[PDB]
């Protein structure tokens, strides 16, 4: 047939060169930066319990729920208890926020609760303070917007206004109620934040509220849980998450695990190769996920991202939510989230909990080797079953946040490394997402790594974020991450296409950025790059080529190390090369390397002159985009001697006289794009 | 002053390489795509269309005086190509390029080349017939340049891409297996473009005063043909050194060698005609010519046809006589010609008069 | 208003669509639940609008609550 | 003073 | 078979003719295209097209039949595409359709070969949702597809059918009731069967359960 004719012939001029105009893609307004950390500087732990006599209120069953920060207060005598719940409480928090300063108020009166509240505003001047209140030991919140605390001598329960609670407390802010009527005080808190918006003209979006209950609501007085019900959720959800476990009927599904076997679960919280830390590390990635999937964007940013202490509170929240709803309550929020209780991935939780302590029995009693969960395994599994067929902008996948996550450990970040490049590659609205999920500061924190196996990945990743934000070049020469990619660029071993994107990496690194070209010239790059110069692969000599010259763009000191290493002579190879693009890669740098001189005397000049004359003769050339670029390659030159060439534009109505003859013939082009950019060169010159 | 300073958008589209995804299969290598689909259907329409003509070959060509239609420009034709397989008859004149058909017999486009005033577009060419074509056209002066949606239905004119060759008028040689385009004219050198790698390969050395007339080549068996204003023909391999490139330099004529002409085969055999209007075939191995023909006295210009071996002569007293290679009458249509075009495959012969007026004949 | 009616999606709405033919009186009521539930499921009822829209315009039934909240998941909002 | 803890 | 590319030509021309423009006769249009083998992508799209409008019962029965039939060429992304749309639409009518023949018949149509695309998220939430459908017959069917799918993507549906043995188990266990235990247990049976990952941990309460169903004092 005559059909092998057809096939086997070349297509010429169809190339992207021909076909896609030669233009740069318009930056998107990449709006994934956290613009504020916000810090929570200091705590206020307010417990009134006044351990032992109960309020008139609440009439107490006979066994009751009495567990307080994980201590019964009435074993251990009135006043030790008190003190013991504050010790407790306060390390808790520590586990979230370690560096700040606590100050307990144990059974308050309220000229007590002034100066504690107003000496930490005073200390923490602009930062965020935590205002956390335990009222289980006094009357429930009033109608009129109040919160009782007691009388110097422990025989009055004395009201306090939330008004002046919020007075005394300042702006950035954050409120734990622990009480029955919870939210009456959130209520009652917006309410006179309302008040005083009204009075100012002749402290809201600031402060952020939660609540164990809704305003109609009694906290549950059930003998197995805490009374601290809340409060624990927030800052042991662990605990209760797994107590929570064992008491509902998908126990039958796990036999041989009571109450009892949870207490000595082995681990800790910290080390995520123990059994706790596993969990602890799941429940971290759920909570993370359900947030990322339910919330919109900007609240996820603003609650989950910008400070630990309040991220952590409202990922131990989403888990107050789904116990509490179990006993009839409704914990509140300030910036109010939609329902999270009946997300998918709280089914994954409970099966990742049950897999985990199922192990409980041969843990510790036969002291069997703790098998690790398949959760995030599984998760991969599915993120990579997304990328699949998930080519475009449909739903974004689940698992992202998971991703992230996995990054942390070594065990499976290979893998996620991996899975996380060929996301990103699928295109920039990817990167986007996986800048905004915040992937950024932990990508950055593994170029610290010596793990040769990362290289391939990371040298990957950050091509592909660099292509979209580039503003990310601040970021990496801070961390001295782009030693990191001059170590990739100097290494024969590694592959022709990564370190291909390696030579983008330093070419953005270095682009328009005296920091980045100060730092990469120091370490070394003029030399890295001309040993890559004459590569058998045309991207490479191209980037190489860009990279060389944006290096020495008005930069006086990489010029003179170019010269040193004489690195204009090595670049003439690449201005009788095949590919067009390599021609003008080169182009460009050699205009480049001329336009930064400052006015030097012969050494300068006399480069300059043998860089003209080898350009000058890329005027009969086929590629009208290697003819703009040697235009704007002898722009430079032009402004850099401009009264010489005025001296031959005025003589004509001798190196001097041959560029501006080039300039003529690039003047009267048969391509429309170079005849009008030489022109306007030319007669700028006129 | 330092506002003279342009800057390119070279940079910035070479980093959109990294934006755009990498690790997943082109859109080509689909065996499945739209787009392989409707070429693998004008591939099999090329096939048909190659076939078909070949059939009307075989039957052995008869008189030739079918009309298939008659318009008129708003210039002058000047040169006249046909598109090989999509009825496309591109007829440039000084400026313009209209592009009629002789099908519907409609008028489908209308370019401004872009060159001034003073200049003339001479040769004029076929890039990438089989599929999704370009344009190729150059002018007098050197200028080269080429178009793409030349006779589409929702596009416009649009320069691919454009450079200057050299410095008769101008004279091309496209050879699209090869990816080489060899400009010639009043210079006394032969440039190789290669459009892949878009630079001038080899500059052959002509050795001769005259102007290069005509401008022909083979594949496979490297042979740069090239007529002279002088009369002479050389002919020129390009494996060889440049000193020694002169292969044969045989002169049996004197005047503007109006077409020079080498066919396709294995025995490859160069049809040249002079102003004075004599064919002698020449072969590439031999000193002196193998068969003569003397046809019209005052020839004008001419064609020659690929596959079947046609030639389409023209003359100053309105004569457009059609003989064979061999020297045998066929017709003498009764109406300066100055531009004759045979398809690559069909019988086809477009003529354009003096006069504003084009033509397109046929063999039944 | 209080459980998870995900799971049970299609167990109720080929039910309750059936209501709307097979008699006239539980028609106001039924959209009611039927608005209840869309707002319970959200974009998980978009497979669903399709069917029931085909037995909508049958009978004319034009609900305040309910066009409000399939016209907010077909376009991306929900209060 | 990242927010996850990260082991390099 | 001397000429059965010219037997083809024709029979594809005149399907072709028939399913661009009465009723009982695109039935049978369809039941030949996807019968016998052919040398068709316009087909299958076109197919599409009709089982979403259709009011006649027939048609939709048997544009579903043909689709998952003419979908057996299913790496390049054109087809992959095409399969997708196709079977997300597929999917729609299984879940969606009043008439539970339709339903049942799309569902039991959606067999192995296609499992790389019911394994997405999107096709999976449709899938849990058939798995408490009005008809048993249909929710057996889902489950052992569902099943099918708990090696492709564990993630979502290792949990959800974890989710189902309790919710099979309480039945089992708390409904006092002869059906509801009868087909309890034989949904028991096919959980087991098609997803045994799953079940291997949970075999000694499945087992005591089950155990205790026997020393009750309903055939």
């Amino acid at each position: 047939e005559a059909d092998l004719t057809d096939w086997n012939l070349p297509l010429a001029f169809m190339k992207k060169r021909h076909c896609e105009k030669i233009e740069g893609s318009k930056s998107l307004a990449q709006s994934w930066r956290m613009k504020d950390r916000m810090k929570t500087v200091s705590v206020a732990l307010v417990l009134c319990l006044n351990v032992g006599v109960d309020p008139p209120d609440v009439v107490k069953t006979t066994p009751c729920a009495r567990l307080e920060c994980w201590i019964d207060p009435l074993s251990m005598g009135p006043q030790k208890a008190l003190e013991t719940i504050g010790a407790n409480l306060q390390k808790q928090y520590e586990n979230w926020q370690p560096r700040a300063r606590y100050k307990q108020s144990l059974d308050p009166t309220v000229d007590e609760v002034k100066k504690l509240c107003t000496s930490l505003r005073r200390n923490a001047k602009e930062e965020r303070v935590l205002f956390h209140y335990n009222g289980h030991g006094v009357p429930r919140p009033t109608v009129n917007g109040e919160v009782w605390v007691f009388n110097k001598n422990y025989t009055q329960y004395i009201p306090l206004s939330i008004y002046d609670l919020q007075t005394w407390m300042g702006s950035p802010s954050i409120f734990v109620y622990d009480c029955s009527n919870a939210g009456l005080i959130v209520k009652s808190f917006k309410q006179f934040a309302l008040q005083r918006e009204q009075e100012l003209e002749v402290s809201m979006k600031n402060c952020i509220q939660l609540a164990a209950c809704e305003a109609t609501e009694l906290l549950p007085m059930i003998p197995d849980l805490p009374a601290d019900l809340f409060t624990s959720c927030l800052t042991t959800p662990i605990k209760i998450a797994l107590r929570w476990f064992c008491m509902q009927k998908c126990v039958s599904l796990v036999p041989g695990v009571t109450l009892d076997l949870i207490e000595k679960i082995p681990g800790r919280l910290n080390d995520r190769r123990t059994p706790l830390g596993e969990l602890n590390w799941i429940f971290t990635a759920i909570t993370d996920t359900i947030a990322w999937n339910v919330l919109p964007r900007d609240l996820f940013q603003k609650l989950f991202r910008q400070d630990l202490l309040v991220a952590s509170l409202f990922r131990n929240f989403l888990l107050a939510e789904r116990i509490m709803r179990s006993y009839n309550c409704t914990p509140v929020s300030s910036p109010r989230l939609p329902p999270t209780y009946m997300h998918a991935m709280w089914q994954a939780w409970d099966l990742a909990v049950d897999i985990c302590l199922s192990q409980l029995p041969t843990i510790i009693e036969e002291g069997t080797a703790f098998r690790h969960s398949p959760f995030f395994a599984e998760q991969l599994t599915a993120f990579q079953v997304w990328l699949t067929m998930g080519v475009e902008n449909r739903n974004p996948p689940e698992q992202l946040p998971i991703v992230l996550q996995v990054l942390l450990s070594q065990v499976h970040r290979l893998r996620a490394l991996d899975l996380l490049g060929r996301f990103l590659d699928l295109g920039p609205w990817a990167v986007s997402l996986a800048l905004s999920v915040g992937i950024f500061p932990y990508v950055l924190k593994l170029l610290q790594s010596s793990a040769r196996e990362l290289r391939p990945l990371l040298v990957f990743i950050w091509a592909k974020i660099l292509a979209v934000d580039s503003s990310c070049q601040a970021d990496l020469v801070k961390d001295n991450g782009h030693k990191y990619f001059l170590s990739v660029l100097a290494d024969p071993y590694m592959p022709a296409e990564h370190r291909t994107m390696t030579a983008f990496i330093l070419a953005v690194i270095v682009n328009s950025y005296h920091t980045g070209q100060e730092a990469c010239l120091q370490g070394n790059l003029i030399a890295i790059c001309l040993e890559q110069l004459n590569d058998p692969h045309p991207l490479l000599r191209q980037w190489v080529a860009i990279c060389l010259g944006r290096i020495w763009q008005n930069f006086d000191s990489a010029r003179w190390c170019g010269v040193r290493d004489s690195a204009h002579e090595k670049l003439y190879s690449l201005l009788s090369d095949p590919i067009p693009e390599v021609r003008c890669a080169a182009v460009f740098a050699l205009g480049t390397f001329v336009g930064n001189s400052a006015e030097r005397t012969d050494h300068s000049t006399t480069i300059d002159h043998n860089v003209a004359m080898m350009l000058a003769q890329l005027v009969s050339d086929g590629s009208p985009m290697v003819r703009k670029e040697l235009v704007v390659a002898l722009s430079h030159l032009v402004v850099q001697y401009e009264s010489n060439f005025c001296t031959v534009a005025l003589q004509f109505i001798s190196v001097y006289t041959q560029i501006w003859r080039v300039l003529l013939h690039l003047a009267a082009d048969p391509y429309p794009e170079v005849s009008d950019v030489a022109m306007k060169v030319l007669n700028s010159i006129a | 002053f330092i506002s003279a300073t342009v800057q390119t958008g070279f940079c910035d589209w070479s980093a959109r390489y990294f934006a755009q995804p990498v690790m997943k299969i082109p859109e080509e290598h689909d065996l499945e795509s739209q787009i392989r689909k409707e070429r693998e259907w004008r591939f099999l329409r090329n096939s048909r269309v190659r076939r078909q003509a070949q059939q009307v070959i075989q039957k052995g060509i008869t008189r030739l005086d079918d009309q298939i239609f008659l318009n008129r420009n708003p210039g002058v034709p000047s040169v006249v190509k046909f598109h090989p397989f999509t009825p496309c008859i591109a007829v440039a004149d000084k400026d313009s390029i209209c592009f009629w058909d002789w099908e519907k017999g409609e008028k489908l486009d209308y370019f401004h080349n872009g060159n001034p005033r003073y200049t003339r577009v001479t040769a004029m060419e076929y890039l990438n017939g089989q599929d999704c074509s370009l344009l190729l056209t150059a002018t007098d002066d050197g200028a080269i340049r080429v178009w793409k949606n030349f006779a589409d239905l929702e596009k416009n004119p649009e320069m691919v891409t454009a450079w200057q060759g050299l410095s008769a008028g101008m004279v091309v040689d496209w050879e699209q297996e090869t990816g080489l385009l060899m400009s010639s004219g009043d210079v006394r050198i032969v440039r190789i473009w290669d459009t892949d790698r878009e630079m001038k390969v080899q500059d052959i050395p002509t050795g001769a005063d005259s102007c290069v007339t005509s401008l022909s080549c083979d594949s496979h068996r490297s042979l740069i043909v090239a007529g002279l204003g002088d009369g002479s023909i050389r002919v020129y391999d390009r494996r060889m050194a440049l000193s020694e490139c002169r292969v044969m330099t045989y002169r049996e004529h004197t005047a503007w060698v109006v077409k020079a002409s080498l066919q396709k085969r294995p025995d490859g055999h160069i049809v040249s005609v002079s102003v004075n209007g004599d064919v002698r075939i020449f072969d590439p191995r031999m000193p002196e010519s193998v068969n003569v023909l003397q046809i019209v006295k005052g020839l004008t210009a001419l064609d020659i046809h690929p596959q079947a071996d046609l030639i389409a002569c023209g003359s100053v007293n309105q004569f457009t006589a059609i003989y064979n290679s061999s020297g045998e009458l066929i017709n003498n249509i009764k109406y300066a010609i100055s531009c004759l075009a045979f398809h690559p495959h069909w019988p086809h012969l477009a003529v354009g008069s003096n006069d504003y007026y084009i033509s397109v004949y046929s063999v039944e | 208003e209080s459980l998870d009616f995900t799971d049970y999606a299609s167990r109720i709405i080929h039910p309750i669509v059936r209501t709307l033919d097979q008699s006239p009186e539980l028609r106001s009521t039924a959209m009611d639940t039927l608005s209840s539930l869309v707002f319970q499921l959200g974009k998980k009822y978009q497979i669903f609008i399709p069917m029931v829209n085909k037995v909508l315009v049958r009978h004319r039934i034009n609900h305040q609550r309910y066009d409000v909240l399939i016209c907010r998941i077909v376009k991306g909002y929900t209060l | 003073e990242s927010q996850f803890e990260m082991d390099i | 078979p001397q000429l059965k590319k010219d037997i083809q030509d024709g029979l594809l021309k005149m399907l072709s003719l028939v399913l661009m423009x009465x009723v009982g006769s695109i039935t049978l249009a369809l039941r030949t295209l996807g019968s016998f083998e052919f040398e068709l992508t316009q087909f299958v799209r076109h197919c599409a097209d009709h089982f979403l409008n259709s009011e006649h019962k027939e048609i939709r029965m048997e544009a579903a039949r043909t689709c998952s039939r003419l979908l057996t060429p299913s790496v390049s992304q054109t087809a992959v595409q095409v399969v997708a749309d196709v079977l997300s639409k597929l999917l729609v009518v299984g879940i969606t359709d009043p008439d539970p023949d339709i339903r049942y018949c799309v569902l039991a149509s959606l067999d192995e070969r296609f499992d790389a695309h019911l394994a997405q998220a999107e096709n999976l939430q449709a899938l849990f949702v058939a798995l408490n459908d009005q008809v048993f017959e249909i929710r057996e069917l889902a489950i052992c597809t569902v099943g099918r799918l708990s090696s492709m993507n564990p993630a979502f549906v290792m949990p959800f059918l974890r989710k189902m043995l309790i919710q099979i188990l309480t039945e089992l266990e708390h409904s006092g009731i002869g059906r509801i235990k009868e087909q309890s247990a034989r949904m028991l049976g096919h959980l087991v069967s098609n997803a045994p990952r799953l079940i291997r941990p949970y075999m000694e309460p499945i087992l005591k359960a089950l155990i205790l169903k026997l020393k009750d004092p309903n055939p």
